[PDB]
DNA sequence: GCAGACACTACGAGTACATA
């Protein structure tokens, strides 16, 4: 009886436990009604459920018996080169297709390829899958999961049957966390679980993950709005109205300071970058000024995912953000 | 206008409206069986066409060797060192202490010919030996043992062994190594060795140029090629201006073989009188140069002389020899080593930036090509050097020197990793895991060397105080915790120094500062005592305590 | 009988006749073998249009099922076509007779474009000296990863884009035969979305069949999930027509609400700008800055920034579009 | 390499001209009774480039495939060649014109060509164009910065149109 | 030992600042069904001991007999790379960016092997292992793509707790499946209390102004204001209030690198400039840094109407730096840019 | 009948390069 995270307790072990991804569900359900599943493409933002949807999927479709012999995962933790693709994939998409299931449920006449994380597959990699999917398709199907779309070539956008994963909503993704809550007998309140669905921003995974970590803190006490506040990273808005009032002020000093002090107490960039994107959206600037300011944050946005210095790119915003709010005084 | 006041009639429109709102509206809607070259091919050392200064080296480094072979007393700048060379005298085996002659130049100047004509005309037999062999260590050992250790079967007036390596430089290394050992073997070498090739900054040759007799071949004196290809057209009946043959001469790059090949393509027996546009035409005689380093440099730094004055020839001329040089990397390493050292007249430092930017290009090129697997991306960097070239050009005469600065600093950073590597893998693992070694390159070894310097007066053991000792006893423990100690080093000064085992001072100290005091002598060799009886103390109570 | 299969391998034109757009070529090809006089085929175009069913279908057709194994020699990107490949099997099967029948071989080679350039020059020799025993029929993407003595040896044809008046009747029998109701704006949706491509449009038909039971451009936009053009023109309005806040508000609604990815949007307001008569520097700062944004999402990127950002590209020409008047 | 070279007589063979071709194509259709005219046999010539392999192959296939030389029967099923258009898309892009390249762009991306052989054939033209040294440069400088995006992975209408508005703001930022 | 390593706390309990924080860290990780953990913040923070700490929580005392495990690994090129592991009964930590550009073969096959076997004796120990991943914003996103399938098939048996000073460069698939613990570096008043409370374990006399110079001077650094404290104990046993702290040779070597900036805008001035950027990457300084320290010492020199523009050069040569291989280029780029700023600004 | 020698192919290892 060993403890487990709550995101591996609650993983969808049917589709039908699959949250607001209603197309591919209703797709999924057919396919188990006995109709022509197609070659499959899910791509999306992370935590939407991509791999779960299609291991309940595989494991409703051939039962505990048969996931060993017709279910091939390949993810980017293994080795996924030009040979690999050339023997392991294509000599398990030319095996035969045998074994019944001994529940006396029906079975597909086929087999499925799970290539999850595709986007780190080369493209003479992905140019070896052609001709395996099309004619070795009447005995196996292949199901190509991703985040970017574009790393996948078209040939293997053609071949496969597109599904996007949206980001789920927040009535969804309030339920799923108040019905994970109610079957882990803790309670929530309701400005808890809406500052939980706001700052879990579509993803169900960091959200199981935050609800599991604030039970963890508080011990099976209420979950509160400041547990979830200092769980989270968010950064106070004390800090942001200092950062704007450096930048009021026209000093680099105090923009040194206040990015400095923003820099040793630990608070991701990402998260400051959304909090000032936040606040400069939704307040009485002008909008040359909000537009230009929207688009360093930007491209401080497009740096920070490239790796670049934490430091720099804060300060270089903060630059910019004080040079529109002086330009104007 | 793109913009109307009024609204469109008949076609769709969009309507834009600005911050202190006005409408506006835009539209939505045997003389004929043998080669010329064979035919005209030197027979006699008279009717050689190369420079006279290296025949005449060759012939006295070969005329050296007659006191150890023939077994008679009397035979019958890069100038000062091959005079000097000829005139240094024996070894006391009686042999020249250059045994190797290296040829080296362009192709098509007479190598081989000048090789075979020398060692015919000082009365040795050539054994040839060139690329079309095996060239593995074994053959090459077993080749060079059959021409060079043994006499000959005629006895008595039989020719000796002269061997000539021809195509060295596409030789592998361990030919090369196999080539030095039978060199200096003291199975002693009693024969020369001539060795040829067409690059001497090979790889594969940087220990045979210390050893050998260098003869570098300068390009042939156009000139003499012309009184030659005009004597050769005159014996085969053929009617050539000098003009033209000095035209063919500087189209071929001082080739022997290529002009008097492309003579007799375009002599043939049709017409006698050769034309002036048959030369100037690029469809027969016209061969793919391989350029220099030093001359794509040259061409690129520097403008030609005074047509030729338009831009687009001279930017079409720098891409072409930028690309028919190779060695890309090395031409990006030397435009980058010597851009800055010009005499630039771009004082606002704009020119240099956008050089830079020319240069991040190519390195973000070079990256996305090799991370993607897309190769289609190194079709731009060729463009790199012409780039150089627009921005930097200039009528000077600027001295460009070999890059060496990448790489020095790629072997530095190589040495200092590899120093760190050495230095953690002393440390304990229970205090390795409580730091990364960068953390401890950055935080905790200059203020590690501060510790470990503590200001000690040099005064023996019994007369130091509570405090001294104490303090003593710490620096000792703190240099024992990260497998530190000091040990002699040798000077050729004749002087004795105490310097750390792994040499962490060079990882910490940098040139420009200012000098800071270091421990004595006396101190040092007192802490390694020190160091030494703790360690003997430390097994001891080891032992006493297990 | 009845086969799991997908539509796209379920309904794949066998014949010659069964392919629909590209006539000309097909008729040519049809010539071709009805006189015997088959070249070295070179067939390239964007995916999806048929390349590869014209030669099998042309296969078929040259060659009857109990002599199959032995004339056609048919190597792809999932095979290993290395240069030892074109010195080995590829030389021996065409400098060699056939076995049970007399008559010209071929040599399949698709995804020609993937091969090694050593490969390429090796296999021009071998398709000069033996064009009296075999025939190769080379399939790319790209014609610019074939190299031009292959491009030379080879009759090439460009498989266009299908037109979408060409694709109907071909779905038309896919839904007949599926039993499918579609409605006109559906056939439409299909042909809107597939872009010259008629995997994608079998691909599309039958998860729209499957997900709702009804295909309809509803349906069609909810399954895909793009955008419809009155959401492009809405957003397009709101981002010309009022201040930053409100824009993003209604933009952000409208993306909530319909579940819009950023991507499909980029797309669609890229082909709206050069309808709209746009200033030529206006244009250009668009296209620079639309071209900037879907760079960016290519990489772990905020689309909400990207997003305020793509306002903010039609924000900053609001003025300078009203200024020129 | 360069000793082979030297070793042989070089010959450079240059690309036939449009009446050397001819004289070939006229001996092949007198042997081989081809009907025709000469604005077909001109359409030949213009889809041979230089090339007397693809002159034939083109000839036997409208042979073939129509019975007839004429130009619509060359176009039917040869293509016009690639950089005869890029060459003006680069001329406009030149000028700052981005709505005439842009349909020139349009145009070749409606006949299904991939954005790697549009930009190969736009590095093609920008190599050997007629204009300013710097402004070649720097336009070879956003080729290589597009293609790296190409290859990458994004390859769209956008990225094309981004790079001919980048090719059209070079020129107005001297 | 030196004073970083002699008075380190060794459980949750006897941490001086982020009491709250270790007392939730503690909460969190007594049922043992806590999941991945990514802890960042500052370096010199206190990351790599409230680490060390959870795993005295877990586990035993016996976390802290650490051993040296040395590993071959074999790349797909056939190459032999060696890599260490420091590793105990209970744990074992892997730094993979010490392979280099090959850390996503060490993630493939080095990490699996941990994952795909449970451990030996389940009474001592407990149900799961830990592995730390240290310095895992230094790995390429290949490795940390390679990462994520093990996070979640294998976390039953193997949990992960990934140490890094920036989130930005973590995917955000990782970051997606870890949860987020930020370390923040203590302030003044922290530093001074541990610099206080560790000289008095030492016996000796620490004044309030020399702690705060120290503090001041490590940039919240509680590591190097510790070195920094030892380093002014074997320099001058009475401590004075003004006496002089002994600083690193590559902070000191960069403020005179940045003085020959200013002091000269020339290309000779520029290749002497790009010497001393060379002798700095040489000393294996990442370049970043070099950057950090350029931007904090030429802003110095800079009027208040240009430090905007410098320092969004900066930015953006950092990044193109990042997207680069050869840092020497977007140094002396930075450095030209720079120069022809300062010279336009001079002459204007 | 069993030990030594001969060449045989499969396999391990090192290196270059990939554009127009
Ligand atoms: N739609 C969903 N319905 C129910 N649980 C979900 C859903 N999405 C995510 N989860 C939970 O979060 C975990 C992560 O789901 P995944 O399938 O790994 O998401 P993902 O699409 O694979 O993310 P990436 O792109 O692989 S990083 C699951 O194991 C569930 O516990
Ligand atoms: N004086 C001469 N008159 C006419 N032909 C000559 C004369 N000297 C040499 N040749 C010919 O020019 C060529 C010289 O090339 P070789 O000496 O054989 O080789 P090489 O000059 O060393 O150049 P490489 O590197 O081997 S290609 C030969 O074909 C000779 O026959
Ligand atoms: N012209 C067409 N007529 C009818 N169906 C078509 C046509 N083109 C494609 N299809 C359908 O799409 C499927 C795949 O067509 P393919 O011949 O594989 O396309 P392709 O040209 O080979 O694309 P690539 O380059 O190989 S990815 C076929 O099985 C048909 O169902
Ligand atoms: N609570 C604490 N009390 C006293 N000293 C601490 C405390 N936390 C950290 N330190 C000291 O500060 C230094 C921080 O280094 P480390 O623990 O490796 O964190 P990081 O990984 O962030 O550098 C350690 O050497 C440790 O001795
Ligand atoms: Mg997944
Ligand atoms: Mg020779
Ligand atoms: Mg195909």
């Amino acid at each position: 009886a060993k403890p487990v995270p709550w995101v591996e307790k609650y993983r969808p072990k049917c589709v039908d436990e699959v949250a607001f991804q209603e197309e591919v569900v209703a797709v999924l359900k057919k396919s188990l009604e006995g109709a022509d599943l197609p070659n499959l493409l899910f791509y999306g933002p992370p935590g939407t459920g991509k791999t779960s949807t299609i291991l309940a999927a595989a494991r409703e479709l051939f039962g505990p018996e048969l996931f060993r012999l017709r279910v091939l995962e390949l993810n980017a933790s293994d080795e996924r080169g030009i040979q690999v693709v050339r023997e392991k994939v294509k000599n398990f998409a030319q095996l035969t297709v045998s074994g019944s299931r001994s529940d006396g449920k029906p079975c597909p006449p086929f087999k499925i390829v799970i290539l999850d994380e595709a986007d780190s597959m080369t493209s003479a990699a992905q140019a070896a899958l052609r001709r395996t999917m099309e004619k070795e398709s009447k005995t196996t199907r292949f199901c190509l999961i991703c985040n970017y779309v574009s790393r996948i070539i078209e040939p293997l956008t053609s071949r496969c049957s597109k599904f996007r994963f949206k980001p789920l909503s927040d009535k969804i993704q309030q339920q799923r966390l108040l019905d994970i809550a109610k079957k882990e007998n803790v309670k929530i309140s309701d400005e808890g679980i809406a500052y939980l669905v706001k700052v879990s921003e579509g993803d169900l995974r960091k959200a199981i993950t935050f609800l599991q970590s604030a039970t963890r803190l508080t011990g099976g006490k209420e979950i509160t709005e400041k547990v979830i506040t200092d769980i989270a990273g968010v950064i106070p808005a004390e800090k942001i109205d200092g950062v704007f009032a450096a930048c009021q002020s026209g000093s680099f000093d105090k923009l040194e300071a206040v990015v400095k002090d923003l820099i040793d107490e630990g608070h991701a960039a990402t998260q400051l970058v959304n909090q000032l994107h936040d606040v400069v959206v939704e307040n009485n600037l002008s909008d040359k000024q909000k537009s230009i300011i929207t688009e360093k944050l930007a491209e401080v946005d497009k740096c920070l995912a490239d790796g670049a210095d934490e430091h720099l790119q804060l300060i270089s915003l903060c630059a910019t953000v004080m040079q529109q709010l002086s330009q104007n005084c | 206008n793109p913009v109307l006041r009024r609204p469109p009639i008949l076609e769709d429109y969009v309507h834009v409206t600005s911050t202190e709102g006005v409408r506006a509206y835009l539209v939505l809607r045997a003389s004929s069986h043998c080669l010329w070259v064979d035919e005209f091919a030197p027979r006699h050392y008279t009717e050689l066409l190369s420079d006279d200064f290296t025949n005449r080296c060759l012939l006295k480094w070969l005329k050296l060797w007659d006191l150890v072979v023939f077994g008679h007393e009397r035979p019958s700048s890069h100038e000062q060192v091959l005079e000097e060379m000829l005139e240094a005298g024996l070894d006391p085996s009686q042999r020249p202490k250059q045994k190797v002659a290296l040829l080296c130049g362009p192709p098509g100047l007479g190598k081989t010919t000048l090789a075979h004509v020398i060692a015919r005309h000082a009365g040795y037999s050539v054994v040839e030996m060139n690329a079309s062999d095996d060239r593995s260590p074994e053959v090459f050992r077993t080749r060079i043992e059959a021409a060079t250790q043994m006499e000959s079967v005629l006895g008595a007036g039989g020719k000796p062994n002269c061997l000539v390596i021809d195509e060295i430089d596409g030789a592998p290394v361990a030919a090369i190594n196999v080539l030095l050992s039978i060199l200096n073997r003291k199975g002693l070498l009693m024969r020369p060795i001539i060795c040829i090739c067409n690059d001497q900054f090979a790889p594969s040759l940087r220990q045979l140029k210390q050893q050998a007799f260098l003869l570098h071949f300068p390009p042939t004196l156009p000139s003499r090629l012309v009184q030659r290809l005009q004597e050769v057209s005159l014996r085969q009946g053929m009617r050539a201006d000098p003009g033209v043959l000095a035209a063919l001469c500087e189209k071929t790059d001082n080739d022997i073989r290529a002009c008097i090949n492309t003579l007799q393509f375009l002599y043939s027996r049709g017409q006698r009188e050769l034309s002036v546009r048959d030369v100037q035409a690029t469809r027969v005689g016209l061969k793919d140069q391989r350029r220099g380093l030093f001359s794509v440099w040259q061409e690129v730094f520097q403008l030609p002389r005074a047509s030729l004055t338009s831009a687009s020839q001279r930017f079409y001329r720098v891409l072409h020899a930028a690309a028919s040089a190779g060695e890309h990397e090395k031409v990006v390493q030397g435009l980058f080593d010597n851009f800055l050292r010009l005499r630039l007249r771009d004082s606002s430092l704009g020119a240099v930036c956008v050089a830079l930017d020319w240069l991040a290009f190519d390195d973000l090129l070079a990256g996305a090509a090799h991370h993607s697997q897309s190769f289609q991306l190194l079709r731009y960097p060729p463009f790199l050097p012409v780039a150089f070239h627009v921005l930097f050009a200039s009528s000077h005469t600027p001295r460009i020197t070999f890059p060496s600065s990448q790489q020095e600093a790629q072997n530095r950073m190589s040495q200092m990793r590899n120093l760190i590597q050495t230095l953690v893998s002393g440390i304990a693992p229970a205090t390795r895991s409580r730091a990364t070694p960068q953390a401890l390159l950055l935080d905790a070894l200059c203020l590690l060397l501060d510790i470990l310097a503590p200001k000690l007066r040099p005064v023996s053991t019994q007369l130091y105080s509570t405090r001294e000792k104490q303090q003593l006893a710490s620096l000792v423990g703190t240099m024992l915790a990260y497998s530190l100690t000091y040990r002699q080093e040798r000077t050729p000064d004749g002087q004795y120094i105490y310097r750390l085992e792994p040499n962490v001072e060079e990882l910490c100290r940098f040139p420009e500062l200012p000098a800071r005091k270091p421990l004595t002598y006396q101190t040092k060799q007192l802490i390694a005592r020190e160091i030494e009886v703790e360690k003997m103390r430390r097994a001891e109570a080891s032992a006493r305590v297990e | 009988k009845i086969r799991n299969l997908p539509w796209v391998e379920k309904y794949r034109p066998q014949t010659l006749n069964d392919l629909i757009s590209h006539q000309d070529i097909l008729s040519t090809i049809q010539k071709f073998i009805n006189e015997d006089r088959l070249p070295h085929l070179l067939l390239y175009g964007p995916p999806g249009t048929g390349k590869t069913s014209t030669i099998l279908a042309c296969a078929k057709q040259l060659y009857k099922d109990k002599e199959f194994g032995s004339m056609v020699l048919e190597l792809n990107a999932s095979d290993d076509r290395g240069i030892d490949i074109i010195r080995g099997p590829i030389l021996s099967f065409a400098s060699t007779r056939t076995i049970f029948k007399k008559g010209f071989k071929l040599v399949i080679l698709d995804e020609a474009d993937a091969m090694t350039q050593d490969a390429q020059n090796a296999l021009r020799r071998v398709i000069e000296k033996f064009t009296e025993n075999t025939r190769f029929c080379l399939i790319c993407n790209y014609l610019s990863k074939i190299i031009p003595a292959l491009q030379s040896r080879c009759t090439r044809f460009r498989f266009g884009p299908l037109t979408p008046e060409l694709m109907v009747p071909r779905l038309e029998h896919v839904v007949e035969e599926e039993k499918v109701d579609i409605s006109e704006d559906g056939m439409k949706a299909l042909v809107t979305l597939s872009s010259g491509d008629m995997r994608r449009a079998l691909n599309i038909l039958q998860s729209t069949n499957m997900a709702f039971g009804k295909v309809t451009e509803e349906t069609v936009y909810t399954c895909t999930g793009h955008p419809l053009k009155s959401d492009i023109a809405n957003i397009l309005d709101w981002m010309l027509n009022q201040d930053f806040t409100t824009a993003y508000r209604n933009i952000t609604e409208l993306k909530t609400l319909k579940g819009l990815a950023l991507h499909d949007i980029l797309t669609e307001i890229h082909l709206f700008v050069h309808r709209v008569d746009f200033p030529s520097s206006v244009r250009i700062h668009l296209l620079t800055k639309m071209a900037d944004i879907e760079y960016r999402l290519s990489v772990g990127t905020n689309e909400k920034i990207q997003l305020s950002s793509l306002i903010a590209a039609f924000q900053v020409t609001r003025d300078l579009i009203v200024a020129e008047a | 390499i360069e000793p082979i070279q030297s070793r042989c007589a070089v010959l450079r063979y240059t690309k036939l001209t449009d009446a050397q071709i001819l004289t070939r194509l006229m001996n092949v259709i007198e042997k081989e009774r081809v009907p025709y005219t000469d604005d077909g046999l001109e359409a030949i010539i213009f889809t041979a480039q230089g090339d007397m392999r693809q002159a034939l192959n083109n000839l036997q296939s409208t042979f073939s495939g129509f019975g007839f030389i004429n130009s619509e029967n060359v176009f039917k099923v040869c293509d016009e060649p690639h950089p005869l258009l890029v060459k003006e898309m680069i001329q406009h892009c030149v000028n700052a014109n981005i709505d005439e390249a842009y349909k020139i762009l349009a145009h070749l991306w409606h006949l299904g060509y991939s954005p790697e052989d549009i930009i190969g054939n736009i590095f093609r033209v920008c190599k050997t164009f007629q204009m300013a040294e710097y402004l070649k440069l720097e336009f070879i400088k956003e080729i290589g910065y597009t293609h790296m995006k190409i290859a990458e992975g994004v390859n769209s209408l956008l990225q094309m149109a981004g790079l001919l508005a980048r090719l059209c703001q070079k020129t107005m930022a001297p | 030992s030196l004073w970083v390593d002699k008075y380190r706390p060794c459980s949750l309990g006897r941490l001086d600042y982020h009491k709250e924080q270790a007392a939730q860290l503690r909460n969190l990780v007594q049922c043992g069904d806590f999941p991945h953990l990514l802890v960042y913040g500052p370096s010199g923070a206190g990351k790599k001991t409230r680490i060390m700490c959870i795993l005295r929580e877990l586990y035993g005392v016996g976390v802290e007999k650490l051993r040296i495990e040395h590993q071959t690994i074999t790349t797909p090129s056939k190459k032999k790379i060696e890599i260490s592991t420091i590793a105990s009964n209970y744990h074992l930590e892997v730094n993979p960016s010490d392979a280099g550009n090959s850390d996503r073969v060490v993630i493939q096959e080095m990490l699996k092997t941990v994952a795909q076997s449970q451990q030996l004796e389940t009474n001592s120990q407990r149900d799961f292992k830990v592995v730390l991943l240290t310095e895992v914003d230094k790995l390429t996103k290949d490795a940390q793509h390679a990462l994520r399938r093990t996070m979640e098939k294998y976390m039953s048996t193997c949990r992960l707790i990934l140490c890094c000073n920036s989130t930005s460069k973590v995917i955000p698939p990782i970051r997606s499946r870890c949860l987020a613990v930020r370390v923040p570096a203590p302030s003044i008043e922290d530093i001074c209390h541990v610099l206080s409370t560790v000289c008095k374990k030492e016996g000796l006399n620490l004044p309030s102004q020399l702690a705060h110079r120290l503090a001041e001077k490590s940039c919240r650094n509680l590591r190097k204001a510790l070195l920094m404290c030892e380093a002014c104990r074997v320099q001058q046993y009475p401590f004075t209030a003004d006496q002089e702290i002994p600083e690193t040779d590559w902070e000191v070597y960069l403020r005179e690198t940045a003085n020959a900036i200013v002091s000269q805008q020339t290309p000779q001035r520029l290749l002497e400039v790009r010497g001393r950027l060379y002798e700095l990457l040489t000393h294996c300084i990442p370049p970043e840094i070099i950057m950090k320290g350029l931007l904090s010492e030429l802003l110095h020199n800079c009027d208040g109407q240009l430090k905007g523009e410098v320092a969004q050069m900066a930015a953006y040569y950092e990044h193109r730096l990042q997207l680069g291989s050869k840092a020497i280029y977007h140094l002396e780029a930075f450095v030209a840019k720079f120069m022809a700023l300062y010279k336009k600004f001079m002459e204007d």
